RNA sequence: GCUUUACUGCAGGCUGUCGCUGAGGACUCUCACUCCGGGAGGAGGACACCGAUAGCCGGGCA
RNA sequence: ACUCGUACGGUCACUGAAUCCUGCCCAGUGCAGGUAUCUGAACACCUCGUACAAGAGGACGAAGGACCUGUCAACGGCGGG
RNA sequence: GAAACAUCUCAGUAUCGGGAGGAACAGAAAACGCAACGUGAUGUCGUUAGUAACCGCGAGUGAACGCGAUACAGCCCAAAC
């Protein structure tokens, strides 16, 4: 039969239809004025959680974030850029919100190692996503046939190298075959045109 | 200078001379499903565009001639070397 | 070009701020539950630096010293009332269902409870007109109907200190002294005297202003000189 | 007053003093920031890649 | 370097539209959101703020 | 920031003590208000087109512009016959 | 640089912010598509090739599959129970 995980998962699947719908508008007003980056015990999404790399173990941390909104908070030229290198307000960045929250969540925690993570949910001002972090030193996870990967020394900030799930997907890495030549191995080696 | 509107001439899509209808041709209203035409939505952003960053041209005191001869029999057109007409008036 | 003086001026730096260390006061009113059970007796009247008009010393009942805004003939001795059921005599704090109509009242709050905004300065006024069970049309010092609270706190009187623009400066030493100790960059070059680099209306062989005072609303920060949006200029015609 | 010689004269100011992390005469003491080392500034040491000709 | 009805663009203002965003071509509500009060609670209310797009103005800037 | 500030305020400009005055013009440019009617972008809606997309027309319509009014101690003007 | 210049070029170069290691990154196909009865993780070297592709179609920009080589290596969860 279904497991009750499947039940969460295919509530996720339509965040504004229902039970959900009716809890989000809830968790969000008490979330809006939570912080930035706010550590907590459980996730909110167990099948995603569990699906990612999460155990109900000693030295495995969830944490939640909330990034701003919309494009990239730029400014104008000071100095001389032509007609092309002056838009404002019509451009964006190269790396979506969920990177930035996995590394404003890394740095809160100087000794954890990000693991993965996914989207709660976002409102008209904000994104939120939780993230999912490991302790490489813990012997918990020192000993873990599942997990003792994270605890290499190369493995270390592998959230700000894009090392994450999230990283490799927003490198373009994802596609084995073509529109991949210009991104694998990495971006820096093919001069970045990405 | 004035044309009638239909004349016997000849007609490469014919080999013989038929009446030719002489018509003003009309143009064509843009699907833009061409090369250049998507040019306009992919190859265009913010500030300066060059060939895309212009006007429509003007002209000289006087326009060609951009006819269309269709025949009686078959119906056929020819592309025929435009000159430098004035005002053009079909007979009839 | 270069930045023009209004935008120097939303930077913040010395020269555009106000001395607040030298500054007396936040003149707000005093919190009672309800029930008007607060009274205070005027042991001073002091010299605010931050708005020329004399403002009042008071110590309450329960012995909190705070400055108040002070009203014409308030003086050292007087017993003022604050609270919802406050007599109705010159210098007492209520609210403006609680005052009469057709009287001089000053220290007017916008929304309830925010220790007064309008009708502040030396000698000015505020006439209170309609009541109702919802509104309280109140006549601001320039003559502008604002439809009020009433439960916004008011004082009641004319502020003291009147017909103080009445008099002039005479020396520009005068100006000097009182401009040291306010928010302003004394004194005012005319934009027309700068050069083209400086201002809008700099440049010339001579003195005059290149396109027309009148400027557009929707004109941004840097263009925005001479007349913001005038309806019209001029005085007779 | 010329901008030259006779202004030389006001110069008994103290600014640039013995620094305590790298050692050079550059530690602002009224800024308490090195211009050096960066002391004062960054808890990591003030290097720049301009400091050598690109390729170098 | 500077000017402008030189060329082209950008800030910025104004405006429609989509999301934020809910209940019963004009309207009622409160529950999101905003502001004010120490608090109780009070004002405003799906508008406003913000993200996105669209047209006008746009030597303030390049 | 103005602002521990509130129109007897502070902001933006112009002229430059006092005294005596400061005429005429709003056509153009500017600014502001109004606007029956014209013009007016994208979205959504309607018709045809595509097993869908591209796409052709229509319907509606904001600011704005047209257009009318206000204004020169607003840029300015006060000639020839 | 384009014999000016705006798209383009210089060039993801300079410089800047973050971070790892003795190397880094990549990696066991939702691939390739010499269309096959075919290859079979990933880097790198040679070649493919200044080819295909782009571009005021101008100046210029420029892969890949394959092939030959170097070295080889292949596994672990989530869920079901
Ligand atoms: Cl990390
Ligand atoms: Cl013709
Ligand atoms: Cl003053
Ligand atoms: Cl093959
Ligand atoms: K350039
Ligand atoms: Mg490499
Ligand atoms: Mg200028
Ligand atoms: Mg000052
Ligand atoms: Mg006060
Ligand atoms: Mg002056
Ligand atoms: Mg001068
Ligand atoms: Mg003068
Ligand atoms: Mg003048
Ligand atoms: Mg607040
Ligand atoms: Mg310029
Ligand atoms: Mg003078
Ligand atoms: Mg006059
Ligand atoms: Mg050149
Ligand atoms: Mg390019
Ligand atoms: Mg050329
Ligand atoms: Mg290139
Ligand atoms: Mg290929
Ligand atoms: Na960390
Ligand atoms: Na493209
Ligand atoms: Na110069
Ligand atoms: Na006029
Ligand atoms: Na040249
Ligand atoms: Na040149
Ligand atoms: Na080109
Ligand atoms: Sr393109
Ligand atoms: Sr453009
Ligand atoms: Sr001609
Ligand atoms: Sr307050
Ligand atoms: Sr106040
Ligand atoms: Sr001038
Ligand atoms: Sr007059
Ligand atoms: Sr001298
Ligand atoms: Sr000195
Ligand atoms: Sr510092
Ligand atoms: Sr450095
Ligand atoms: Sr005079
Ligand atoms: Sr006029
Ligand atoms: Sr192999």
């Amino acid at each position: 039969a279904r497991s009750a995980y499947s039940y969460i998962r295919d509530a996720w699947k339509n965040p504004g239809d229902g039970q959900l719908a009716e809890l989000q508008w809830q968790r969000q007003q008490e979330w809006r004025n939570e912080g930035a980056v706010e550590r907590i015990e459980r996730p909110t999404r167990l099948d995603k959680a569990r699906s990612q790399g999460y155990k109900a173990k000693q030295g495995v941390i969830v944490a939640r974030v909330s990034v701003r909104k919309g494009s990239a908070r730029k400014r104008r030229h000071k100095a001389g850029r032509r007609s092309k290198r002056q838009g404002v307000t019509r451009i964006t960045r190269r790396k979506d919100i969920q990177r930035v929250a996995e590394e404003r969540a890394s740095r809160t925690f100087p000794n954890l190692r990000v693991l993965n993570s996914y989207s709660v949910g976002q409102d008209g001002r904000q994104k939120w996503h939780e993230v999912i972090l490991i302790d490489p030193n813990h012997p918990a996870i020192q000993n873990d046939d599942d997990l003792s990967w994270i605890c290499a020394d190369d493995q270390a900030d592998r959230v700000f190298r894009g090392l994450t799930g999230a990283g490799r997907r927003n490198r373009g890495l994802s596609g084995k075959g073509k529109g991949s030549e210009k991104t694998r191995p990495s971006l820096r080696s093919n001069g970045g045109k990405g | 200078m004035q044309m009638p509107r239909r004349f016997n001439t000849y007609c490469p899509h014919c080999n013989e001379h038929q009446e030719h209808e002489v018509e003003k041709v009309r143009s064509g209203r843009q699907t833009g499903m061409k090369w250049i035409d998507r040019q306009r939505e992919r190859n265009s952003g913010i500030g300066n565009d060059g060939k895309f960053s212009k006007v429509p041209g003007g002209d000289k005191p006087t326009k060609k001639t951009d006819l269309k001869y269709r025949c009686g029999e078959c119906g056929k057109a020819h592309l025929r070397e435009g000159w430098r007409a004035g005002r053009l008036e079909f007979q009839e | 070009g270069r930045r023009i003086q209004g935008q120097r001026r939303g930077r913040g730096t010395s020269t555009f701020r106000a001395p607040s260390h030298r500054y007396k006061a936040d003149l707000e009113h005093r919190k009672v539950e309800d029930g008007d059970v607060i009274a205070g007796t005027v042991v001073d009247i002091e010299h605010d630096p931050a708005r020329s008009a004399p403002v009042a010393a008071v110590e309450f009942e329960d012995g909190d010293r705070r400055l108040i805004l002070a009203p014409e003939g308030v003086g050292v001795g007087d017993e003022l009332q604050v609270g919802v059921s406050a007599e109705i005599a010159p210098g007492n704090t209520l609210p403006l269902a609680e005052i009469p109509e057709g009287v001089p009242v000053c220290n007017v709050e916008s929304s309830p409870g925010d220790g007064g905004k309008f009708a502040r300065a030396s000698g000015v006024n505020a006439q209170l007109l309609t009541h109702d069970r919802n509104v309280a049309v109140v006549k601001l010092p320039s003559g502008e109907m604002k439809r009020l609270d009433p439960q916004c706190r008011a004082t009641i009187g004319v502020v003291a200190g009147g017909g103080r623009t009445d008099k002039p400066f005479v020396k520009a030493g005068n100006k000097h002294h009182k401009m040291k100790a306010r928010g302003t960059k004394w004194p005012n070059v005319r934009g027309v005297a700068m050069n083209a680099v400086d201002h809008p209306f700099g440049g010339g062989g001579r003195q005059h202003p290149g396109k027309p005072k009148s400027i557009s609303r929707n004109a941004p920060p840097g263009r925005k000189v001479g007349d913001i949006a005038s309806k019209r200029t001029g005085r007779g015609g | 007053t010329g901008a030259g010689t006779p202004s030389q004269g006001k110069k008994n100011t103290t600014t640039h003093t013995k620094c305590r992390r790298c050692g050079e005469k550059s530690y602002h003491t009224k800024k308490k920031v090195c211009s050096s080392c960066g002391f004062g500034k960054s808890a990591k040491r003030r290097d720049y890649e301009w400091q050598s000709k690109a390729g170098e």
